[PDB]
Formats: C-alpha cells, structure tokens, sequence
RNA sequence: CCCGGCGAGGGGAGUGAAAAAGAACCUGAAACCGUGUACGUACAAGCAGUGGGAGCACGCUUAGGCGUGUGACUGCGUACC
RNA sequence: UGUAACGGGGCUAAACCAUGCACCGAAGCUGCGGCAGCGACGCUUAUGCGUUGUUGGGUAGGGGAGCGUUCUGUAAGCCUGCGAAGGUGUGCUGUGAGGCAUGCUGGAGGUAUCAGAAGUGCGAAUGCUGACAUAAGUAACGAUAAAGCGGGUGAAAAGCCC
C-alpha cells in the first residue's frame, strides 16, 4: 500500500495517510504538494515499477508545519596549534501527511 | 607594598616554584601589576568646536520646540512656593532658566527644587541644556547668547 | 513517624563509625540493640548512645510502640576535621587531621 | 523513517548439517563463517547475532591441497618461559580431530563478544553421529 | 614506593568492600537467667549453664 | 534629544586592541609578538 | 573600577559541566577534564556524522547483497541491471523493501535478470 | 520535659515573620564524603567518548508513538598545553 | 621474549601474467536545504534590494565585526516584600560569545535604551592563599628496665589511689 517517491534529491517510501518530514518546501501550511515523481507503487502484490517518473500514479500531500530541527554543534579543534571553533546549525523542514496513493 | 626586599626560601634546590619577593602581583596579599595614578581625565574641545556645538544645540532645542522665551521672568519674595506656583502655572515641572543677570531672588528659591536650575547667560553648559525636559530664556538672555556665540 | 536523633562533632572517623552504622540498617531495633551491644568497637558504642536516644524520643515525644519499632535510615557523614601538627624527622612538620564525624539514626514502625 | 533493526528476542534460526567429507578446509570454512555470521538473511544488522546453527559431521575426513598435509604448523603459546608449542595438520587430525575446523572458523570472526557467540554456535563432530536430532537440522549445501 | 597516579573511588570501594564485618549469629538465650550472653561465655551477671559462678 | 540618544559618527571609535585573550580574538597567546627573541620580551628591543 | 570575576567563571564552569552530564568519573565533576572531554565529544560528533553517512550506505548494500543472493543474482549484477533497466530507487529504499516485502524485490530481481542477459 | 556521665550532643515545648536565623548563627557554590530510588555491571581487554542501538524504568498521549534516565551489543577512535 | 618477512584466517587459486566488463570506495564531484564574503549588473544610491558568477582548511601574523562584567550619565525615571541580587533546575532562542521566560531557595536590592571610563573575560606560569582529596584506615605509637593480681573510685579501669 507503500508509495516510493523522491522529494529533497531523496526518497521516501510513504504510505497512505501517514505523515513524513522532508526537505524544506517553499509551501504555506494549509496548502498541498504534488509530486508525480514517484519511483515505485506497491499495492497488494499488484506492483508497478517503472523507468522511473513511472506513469499516472501521484502523491497529493497537505503541509502540516515548517519546524527546525534540534541544535547541532559543530566544534573544530586543532590539537596543540592554538585553534578552535564552534558553529552551531539547525536545519529547516516540513511536516506534509501523504493523503493519496493514485493508479 | 610595605614588605621586605627577601626571597621567600632559595632560588634552586626547595621543590616549590621560583620566588623573588613576596610583594610580586602574582602572590596574595600584594598587588596591583599596572597601578593606577592620581591623573586627569579632561579633555580638550577648539572654541569654534564649543561654539558650534552651542549653536546646534540650540537650534536644535528649536527644532523641537522646548525653547520657550518671556521677556521678564519676575518674583519678588524668595519664597520656593511662589516660584513652584509660576511654574505650575506654565505646566513646567522641570526647566532650565538662564537669565541675562543672575538676580539673587531667583537663585534663591530655586535650591531646593530639584528640577529647577536658574543659570545665568554666560554659564551655558551643553549637558545642562540638553538635561532639562524645558529650557526657558529671558529675551535679554537671548540677545546675550546672541551675542556672546556669535 | 521518622523521630530522628543525631550526634554531632562524635570525635572518631567517619568512615570507621560508617563500618559499624552499616551493621544496623533495616533492623528491628531489639536485635539492633543487642548487636551493638555484643560488637567489639568504640563506634558500636557512640551508636549504642544514638541508638537509646533516638528510641527514647520515639517512645517520649509521641506515643508508643517499642516493639513495632524499626530502624529504617542511619548514615554517618563527615563533619568538622581539627588541626594539628605532628613534628617527623630532619625538620619537617606534618599537618595531621583529627577527625570528626555526625552520627544519625531514623526508626519508625512501618 | 529509520531504517530497519532486528530486535534480538525476534530471530528465529534454523539448524543444518554439514558433510566435510573431501571438501577443502578454508572454501568449507569460508562458507561456514558466512552462514555463522547472518550474511545470507536480510534481516541482517550487525551488532545482532543472526547467524543460523551448524552441526558439522565427518570432521577428521576434510583434506587440504598440495604439500599441505604435512608442513602446515599450527603455533600456539602456552604463555611461560619460552614454551612455544605447535602440531602439524596430520598430527591435529589425529590428536584434536574437530579443532582444525574449530581454529580455521574462529580465525574468520569478528574479535568481542558478538564473534564469541556466533563461534558457540558451531557444534562440530568427528563421528557420523550427532545428538541433535531432536533439534531436527536440514541438509545445505556449500 | 611512590604511587603514580591517583586511584578512584571504584578501586577504593572495592579494596574496602572485604572490610565488612559481620556480627554474630545469635546471641544464647541462658536456661535460669533469661539473659542474653554469647555463646560459651559467662553472663553480664555471672550465671552460665545455671551456675552462679562469680558472685 | 534626550542625553541617551547622542551617538558618535561611524569610524570615529575603534576601541583598540586587547592581547593575550584567548584563541577567539586573534592575537593572544604571545599577543602579536610572535614567538622567543629579543622583540617578544617584556621591555624587549632595540635602539634607535 | 574593579570587576570581580566570580560570578561569570561560575557560569562559564557549569556552561560546561551541563553538556558532560553522564561521562565515567572526573570528566563529570572536574572541570578540567570535563572541557577536555567536551571538546573531544564535539570532533568525535562531526567525524561521526560522516561516518554514519558511510555506515548506513554500506549497510544498506549488504542487505540488498543478502537479499538478492537469496532470489538468485549477485548484488553487482543486481545494480547493473537495475541501471541498465534504468530504475533510479537508491539502496536505502531496496534494503527497506529487500527487509520487508520480498514480493516486489523478486519482482525487480526478475527485471533485472531481464535487463542483464 | 525526655535520652545521656547531676556530660557533650540531640528530640520535644517556647520566642521569633523566619531556629534547614540557635551563638560553628544572613545567602550558603564547587571540589570531597555519603544515604535512597531507576537502570547497567561477576567470559570480558585499552584517552572511556561518539554514530547506530535492543531491553527495562517511570511520565503521558490522536493509543500511533514520543519524552527523560540507564544504556547490553556494535563501527570508528592512541588526553590538554 | 611468542609463530612473527601476506595484517590474520586461509588460498593451488582467493597466486602471477594478458584482454575485458560490472561493482565497492573520500569530507572529491553531483543533487537538495541553509549561511557569509568578493566582483560586476540594475532597481532610485534608508550606500539598501534584486539577478548573476565565484569563493570560504589554516599556524606566526594582518584586517573587519561583535557578546559579556564593574562603575558614571539618561535615573529623584522603571522593576520590586501579592518577592530584587545571588544559588539551583527546566524550557524556548541566536551563526557565537550569549540571551529570554520560569519552578524551587533566598529575603532587599537591581536597572532598560544609547553613550563614556576600564584593576574587563583564566586550564596550564615546579603561579599565590584557603578548603579537600589520593596513597590509607596503610606505616608508626619515640630504647628489648617487665610486669602480675586483689581491694578502692566511677557510666566505663592494664595505665589513677592502696
């Protein structure tokens, strides 16, 4: 019942109506992605693969929210040559809940 | 430091550090590496620099309304009352009074407000001036600020 | 009820008293007595003192009870250690600690 | 997502039987080191134990190539004065007969206590015997 | 004879874990007396095995 | 204005140079100096 | 004007001594050890994220090699006919299939197989 | 008032707004020493972490799972100046 | 010193040579997401906004930009005994020094913003002062002239009195 699909350059193996964090979409919160880049359908044992773009079947995802993730830290260290640094990062991304696994 | 010119044990040969007095910054109980000085701070300012930062201060006073000018600034009795009256009577609490002569029935009942400083024209200083939620001059003191700047 | 009795500044080691405090944790303060009544140590005897006094004050400042009674909580911590100085050979001193300990006991019934 | 793990209290394991009878001693072992590891699931995760249990009968019947029956020497020390001890291969045929296979797998494990329990489960024997038959082992091949 | 670096306090708690010392067993109770004594030594008061021995 | 709004033109402060406080201001450890020789002594050069 | 520093070296200390809550021993309390341990924990997380980037790849193709060798192909003529069939799922989704539905991974096995002879 | 040596020390009562303000007396840190609870630990080798991670423990909860603590097992990894 | 001259197992190929094709393999490169610098380009130059290419390992060192601490002005104003500083947690937040909110302890001070002056930032100096660790409940208890018993005193007697 698993979609198989590329979202960020990645792959996600979606299913219907869970939910998925991915990539940083330029996308409202009550609005819907589209991708029609999905890579494999799997219903039953009903399979379609493809070369790839595959046909027909999309994926219709509703954003949920835009959060960062949790702090990393970033500490270079140079031992004994009078050097260190710390950086932190927190990465963007977005909540969509795959609501429709098509043909 | 009120110590003794001695090394506190020998140079070589005691396992603890090296040691050359006890007065040295690094020990406790004496002191200050880089020590402070009786010294003067005051710094110097060019006439014209003082005389056009005046004139900006004023024109900016101005331009923003504070400046208020009366011809006769007048109590007669040196009593602090009568001159918290006048003042209640202009909605000025706080104010900055230069007059062209410093008539003594003013600087009298004007020390013990504490928002109240009546200067006379020639001390204008710019931190005093800029201080004060009003700044009131006699018109006489206007034509003396005019002509001492200028 | 906890009914807590202590003993401060106890001029002995902590960790010796400790040896015999680990004796009497979790007991029924008869046996706990009688324990510390038949050891071989100066420490069985300052908690002896603690001991008595910490079931006098549960059996006085509220009701009852002796034989209900059980020791749930000792501990011994270190307290305040004293100086000396201890002169050895070829002119150096040794500064020597004489040390103190506090000395607590916990009974209750359940 | 993540991906996948096995939980150890999830793996089942099966049971098998290995004839050595003429096949070589490291083409054998390689193959018995591959199935003790867990490399021929795909549940496999390496920090888990996957591998499946291997009975080996006939296991003073397997052969070595060339001159290797006679001049291959299996050190070990005994940890003393200078007592360094060996056995050539014949001579571990005729002493030791299942610890030849037992050296020759545990030289192709992992060193720790994973590599530990995936050697316990190599039950080796030299008779054509074997008493886990109530464990019912299946017959693969190499 | 000097140490070289500083142990724990995991390699002094075991060294100090042998040190626990155990009490006795039980404590005899006495046939005529009642009185608790250990065993094979005279009472607190002087009866062992029913006989007043020091008085 | 208020005595807390004057503010100095851009450039006029530079606030100066502080050695020897650690790895994140640049200088510090031998603060400039560099490292051993008659230039990195306290009171160390020389004449004219 | 003298400034008293205690009051930030405190803060600076336990700054420290919060991120190193849970090391064995005085790297916990001593604050020395502790920044020691801090800053080797920080290059032993950069260097560790790219090594779980290499770790889960290389995961990720025994379990697609097992996998495979189990339907009946070797995993690089496996990778070679899925590129020659040209099917862009990366190993991270065929070891998530290869794990959990065999159906659709003997499916790609057999076009693989197509694709390869 | 009670234990205790007509001790020290403590438990009560009382004063006080406060006695974990009681004369070692405002605040009361860290190193150091403990007591209890949760988890790990008695066939496993090393700058003691980190990436992955099972199980258990409490919490909840859209009942899916998350959160915090422990972290068996594992790849990498020979402190600071 | 222990095999000990493939890293080991082991290999008659899992060795060597030749041709060839797959595949793995780095922080390289591509992809996706974000930050900063520089060069040009134009939008009307709050010397910003945008489009584009390019760059970003770094010691001695050179340059630019910041955070925080004490005191002064703003401040006889603001917060505050329906709870300040300090202490200790937790949770959000920033690229970083850091900040913000708040539980508990505490029991009366702290101070926005923008400026100004600095005894302005510690891990090392066989640094100084204080507290406390480790070895450790380890060595030792200071002449190998020697103690034993009974009675006393006391809560307790080898050491005190007889």
């Amino acid at each position: 019942m698993y979609a198989v699909f590329q979202s960020g350059g990645k792959q996600h193996r979606v299913s219907e109506g869970q939910t998925v964090r991915l990539e940083k979409l330029d996308i409202a919160t009550g609005e819907t992605v589209e991708f029609a880049e999905v890579l494999m359908i799997a219903n039953g044992e009903e399979v379609k693969i493809g070369v790839p773009f595959v046909d027909g079947g999309v994926i219709k995802a509703e954003v949920v929210a835009h959060g960062r993730g949790e702090k990393v830290k970033i500490v270079k260290f140079r031992r004994r040559k009078h050097y260190r640094k710390q950086q932190g990062h927190r990465q963007w991304f977005t909540d969509v809940k795959i609501t429709g696994i098509s043909a | 430091v009120t110590g003794s010119g001695k090394k506190p044990w020998r140079q070589k040969g005691t396992g603890r550090a090296r040691s050359g007095s006890i007065k040295s910054p690094i020990w406790r109980s004496g002191g200050v590496t880089f020590a402070a000085r009786p010294q003067d701070h005051s710094q110097k300012v060019n006439k014209k620099m003082y005389r056009g930062a005046l004139k900006s201060i004023l024109s900016e006073l101005v331009r923003q309304d504070r400046l208020i000018v009366v011809e006769k600034f007048s109590v007669e009795a040196p009593k602090t009352k009568l001159l918290a009256q006048k003042l209640k009577d202009m909605a000025l609490e706080d104010v900055l009074i230069i007059t062209g002569e410093l008539d003594e029935n003013l600087f009298l009942a004007a020390r013990n407000l504490h928002k109240v400083d009546v200067r006379d024209a020639t001390g204008i200083d710019p931190v005093s001036l800029i201080a004060f939620d009003k700044v009131v001059m006699t018109a006489d003191a206007v034509k003396q600020v005019e002509e001492m700047l200028a | 009820m906890e009914t807590i009795a202590k003993h401060r500044h106890a001029r002995s080691s902590a960790q010796k008293v400790r040896l015999v405090a680990d004796l009497i944790r979790g007991k029924k303060v008869s046996q706990a007595l009688d324990i510390l009544t038949y050891t071989n140590k100066k420490a069985a005897v300052l908690v002896k003192k603690v001991l008595e006094s910490a079931i006098a004050n549960a059996e006085h400042n509220d009701g009852a009870d002796i034989d209900d009674l059980k020791v749930t909580k000792i501990f011994v911590d270190e307290g305040p250690s004293m100086k000396r100085i201890m002169p050895r050979a070829k002119g150096r001193a040794d500064r020597i600690l004489k040390r103190t300990s506090h000395i607590t006991v916990v009974v209750s019934d359940r | 997502m993540k991906t996948f793990t096995a939980k150890p209290e999830t793996v089942k394991r099966d049971w098998y039987v290995v004839d050595a009878t003429g096949k070589t001693l490291g083409r054998l072992a390689t193959e018995l080191a591959r199935r003790l590891r867990g490399k021929h699931k795909a549940e496999y995760t390496p920090h888990v134990d996957t591998g499946d249990y291997i009975i080996v009968l006939n296991a003073d019947k397997v052969a070595v190539t060339g001159n290797k029956r006679t001049d291959k020497v299996y050190y070990h020390h005994t940890g003393h004065i200078g007592g360094i001890k060996q056995a050539t291969f014949e001579e571990m045929i005729a002493r030791r007969p299942e610890r030849v296979i037992e050296i020759a797998v545990k030289g192709m494990l992992p060193k720790g206590p994973l590599g530990r329990a995936m050697f316990r489960k190599l039950k080796v024997y030299a008779g054509n015997e074997h008493n886990h038959a109530a464990q019912q082992p299946q017959v693969l091949d190499i | 004879a000097v140490q070289q670096n500083k142990p724990t306090r995991s390699k002094r708690g075991m060294r100090r874990s042998h040190d626990a010392l155990t009490a006795v067993t039980s404590l005899s109770v006495d046939k005529t007396s009642g009185e608790k004594h250990l065993r094979h030594h005279i009472t607190a008061d002087g009866y062992y095995r029913g006989r007043k021995v020091i008085a | 204005m208020r005595l807390n709004t004057l503010s100095p033109a851009e450039g006029s402060k530079k606030a100066g140079k502080r050695l020897g406080r650690g790895i994140g201001s640049g200088l510090g450890k031998t603060g400039g100096r560099g490292h051993k020789g008659q230039k990195s002594r306290s009171g160390g050069g020389v004449r004219r | 004007a003298r400034v008293k520093r205690g009051v930030i070296a405190r803060a600076r200390h336990k700054k420290i001594l919060k991120q190193a809550k849970g090391y064995y021993g005085a790297r916990s309390r001593v604050y020395r050890v502790a920044f020691q341990a801090v800053i080797k924990a920080g290059q032993y997380a950069y260097r560790d994220r790219r090594q779980r980037k290499r770790q889960f790849r290389q995961l990720w193709i025994a379990r697609i090699n097992a996998a495979a060798r189990q339907n009946g192909i070797s995993y690089s003529k496996f990778i070679n006919g899925l590129k020659k069939a040209s099917v862009e799922i990366d190993r991270k989704i065929l070891a998530d299939i290869a794990v959990f539905d065999k159906v659709a991974f003997t499916a790609l096995v057999e076009k693989a197989k197509a694709a390869l002879a």
